[PDB]
RNA sequence: GGGUGACGGGGAAUCAGGGUUCGAUUCCGGAGAGGGAGCCUGAGAAACGGCUACCACAUCCAAGGAAGGCAGCAGGCGCGCAAAUUACCCACUCCCGACCCGGGGAGGUAGUGACGAAAAAUAACAAUACAGGACUCUUUCGAGGCCCUGUAAUUGGAAUGAGUCCACUUUAAAUCCUUUAACGAGGAUCCAUUGGAGGGCAAGUCUGGUGCCAGCAGCCGCGGUAAUUCCAGCUCCAAUAGCGU
């Protein structure tokens, strides 16, 4: 008897056949197109997406002007257009199942780095993220799949107290003002 | 029937021999980055009858 | 100075003798400020002194120019010195505790059980 | 055919009941005969102290000695004739040293050319016998 | 009647739809305090941090006698393939008492911890030398560069956390994160790892050694002097703080 969890689960899943051949070239064109850390990163936004698919599928099978399909479809397709994936006037259940990893991928703060300039190359736009270089709103999102909300778009910029935002310069270019200062002048 | 000498004969006769060196290798994501470039990019040539990532004449 | 502060979620605990809300701290580009000048900072927004203020469990966010922690005023000291906790007191020095440490009064009082009466012996023990 | 009908419920789960004893893997696993004849009484590895090295002669084919180690088992007293896997390492295993001793990879039926050993050595004297081979730990003295 | 590698359940693992296996284990219910039995008090026990016997273990004895029960928490021995520190505290959560005040190894906090789970670094950008190809230009050769990709030179400064570390915060008192000054990167450094590279199955008919040996190999097989399969070196493949059995 103690206070504590023990809640949690995986976030992906492994594929079965491991050396499809086309399976791997089409992950790793993924990890290239957006620059991820690894394959099972990849295989985490799938997982994300066929949740989803699983979710609609089984409201399809409900039958129309049902409570239970009616509420719970709509706060889906809710969420999904809160994250810039469907638009408005699209939603309705059907479209869902017709929607791809590469729309769930195009929506992470490494893009929508990427994406608003402001990087200059995708793997450049996921140091930035990481280096603390990069404030969505107004907290320092230090993590690169933090998924941009629709919503949260137009207030993605450099981090205030940074060298880029426009704050104190690092430390490297504060030793090369130092050797500058004392050592050659 | 049959002796327990020779036991690591094979081990133990081998031409001994330094294992090389060259670099510090990239890792996680730049590794994927660098084998994503050398597959889908620089290369793509006019193709003569199929290809080899670890071939030699 | 610079700082900043604001007061969240304002309650007037009439039957703890006290006004308790969640502070708020803004203070981009320094390090957390300690209590003491919160308390200072507190004392003159709200006119009645640091003596009568308590205030913890401050935690700051990322990024780092937002802190955040529960704060309570007294009436008077001598309502706080009741009110409290006998830790957040001694916070800032005015009800301290002795120094026995757990483990030197069980071992005592397992020898005591041992004897019967003797006042003298049950004073002695250890 | 099949009995198919409707208040059957206790003829058809009955009668799969029965036949399920015909299936090899499910007798194996629910008669305990197997258990018994476990050496690692139904465990996935053994400590186990060697009492000779023996050389296995390979199943026709292949002709090569095997180089085995006799095993008694700590648990049982249950003797094992435990493989010593990759080159010369039967010579870092010495007699009455400790051996931790696993499955060959089979869950029973033994493999490759070799005939009847069931097991592998692992671990001689607390070391791990893949850092030895590989030049990592070393066998104390 | 016998067995159970049988405490019941909530539930857990897989899973299309059906299913199969698991459930000692934080909630609920049961049962037990070495084994059996008997009871005192009490509203409530057939109590075990209550007694009384016996059996099994075992402890002082001045040898008449006397005392004992961790399947509480730590820890030890043993068993074993198989499992943590004799740490700090009543601050939280609740309990008990005559009690606003005392007690609680319930409980909370640290330590160990690759059981397992979530996040997520080990580099990024530039001009160079170049090495290439959609465009424009050119019969071809060559060139203009919005586009770019590899290897170098670390060439270039810029960026940064690991870490070291004042201080604040945290907190019962601490830490840990979080906040934050000051130091902190040329890779010869702050070095990624496990397993593969005949097929199944992703990836060398490369070089050296050994010659049915030594060894690999879940299976098919490879090994008897040009070994794609062994021991090595090279390169390559997979996953990657993980990966083998
Ligand atoms: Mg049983
Ligand atoms: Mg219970
Ligand atoms: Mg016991
Ligand atoms: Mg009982
Ligand atoms: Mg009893
Ligand atoms: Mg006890
Ligand atoms: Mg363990
Ligand atoms: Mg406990
Ligand atoms: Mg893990
Ligand atoms: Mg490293
Ligand atoms: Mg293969």
């Amino acid at each position: 008897p103690v206070a504590r969890s023990w809640v949690c689960r995986k976030t992906y899943v492994t594929p079965r056949r491991p050396f499809e051949k086309s399976r791997l070239d089409q992950e790793l064109k993924l990890i290239g197109e957006y620059g991820l850390r690894n394959k099972r990163e990849v295989w985490r936004v799938k997982f994300t997406l066929a949740k989803i698919r699983k979710a609609a599928r089984e409201l399809l099978t409900l039958d129309e002007k049902d409570p239970r399909r009616l509420f719970e479809g709509n706060a889906l397709l809710r969420r999904l257009v809160r994250i810039g994936v469907l638009d408005e006037g699209k939603m309705k259940l059907d479209y869902i199942l017709g929607l791809k990893i590469e729309d769930f991928l195009e929506r992470r703060l490494q893009t929508q780095v990427f994406k608003l300039g402001l990087a200059k190359s995708i793997h450049h736009a996921r140091v930035l993220i990481r280096q603390r270089h990069i404030r969505v709103r107004k907290q320092v999102v230090n993590i690169p799949s933090f998924i941009v909300r629709l919503d949260s778009q137009k207030h993605i910029d450099f981090s205030l107290r940074s060298p880029y935002g426009g704050g104190r310069p690092g430390r490297v270019k504060r030793k090369n003002a130092k050797k500058g200062q004392g050592g050659a002048g | 029937h049959g002796s327990l000498a020779r036991v690591g004969k094979v081990r133990g006769q081998t031409l001994k021999v330094a294992k090389q060196e060259k670099k510090k290798k990239r890792t996680g994501r730049a590794k994927r980055r660098m084998q994503y470039n050398r597959r889908f990019v620089n290369v793509v040539p006019t193709f003569g009858k199929k290809k080899g990532p670890n071939a030699n004449s | 100075d610079t700082v900043t502060i604001r007061t969240r979620k304002f309650m007037t605990n009439r039957l703890l003798q006290r006004k308790q809300m969640v502070i708020d701290v803004l203070h981009p580009g320094k390090a957390t400020v300690p209590k003491t000048e919160i308390r200072e900072k507190l004392a003159k927004m709200y006119k009645t002194t640091p003596d009568v203020i308590f205030v913890f469990g401050f935690r700051t966010h990322f990024g780092g120019g937002k802190t955040t922690g529960f704060g309570m005023i007294y009436d008077s000291l001598d309502y706080a010195k009741k009110n409290e906790p006998k830790h957040r007191l001694a916070r800032h020095g005015l009800y301290e505790k002795k120094k026995t440490s757990r483990k030197q009064r069980k071992e005592r009082k397992n020898r005591m059980k041992k004897v019967r009466g003797t006042a003298k012996a049950n004073v002695g023990a250890g | 055919g099949k009995c198919r009908g409707l208040r059957t419920a206790r003829k058809l789960r009955s009668h799969r009941r029965d036949q399920k004893w015909h299936d090899k893997q499910y007798k194996k696993a629910h008669l305990g005969t197997a258990l018994k004849a476990n050496p690692f009484g139904g465990a996935s590895h053994a400590k186990g102290i060697v009492l000779e090295k023996v050389g296995v002669e390979a199943k026709q084919p292949n002709s090569a000695i095997r180089k085995c180690v006799r095993v008694q088992l700590i648990k049982n007293g249950k003797k094992i004739t435990a493989f010593v896997p990759n080159d010369g390492c039967l010579n870092f295993i010495e007699e009455n040293d400790e051996v931790l001793v696993a499955g060959f990879g089979r869950k029973g039926h033994a493999v490759g050319d070799i005939p009847g050993v069931r097991f592998k050595v692992v671990k001689v004297a607390n070391v791990s016998l893949l850092a030895l081979y590989k030049g990592k730990k070393e066998r104390p003295r």
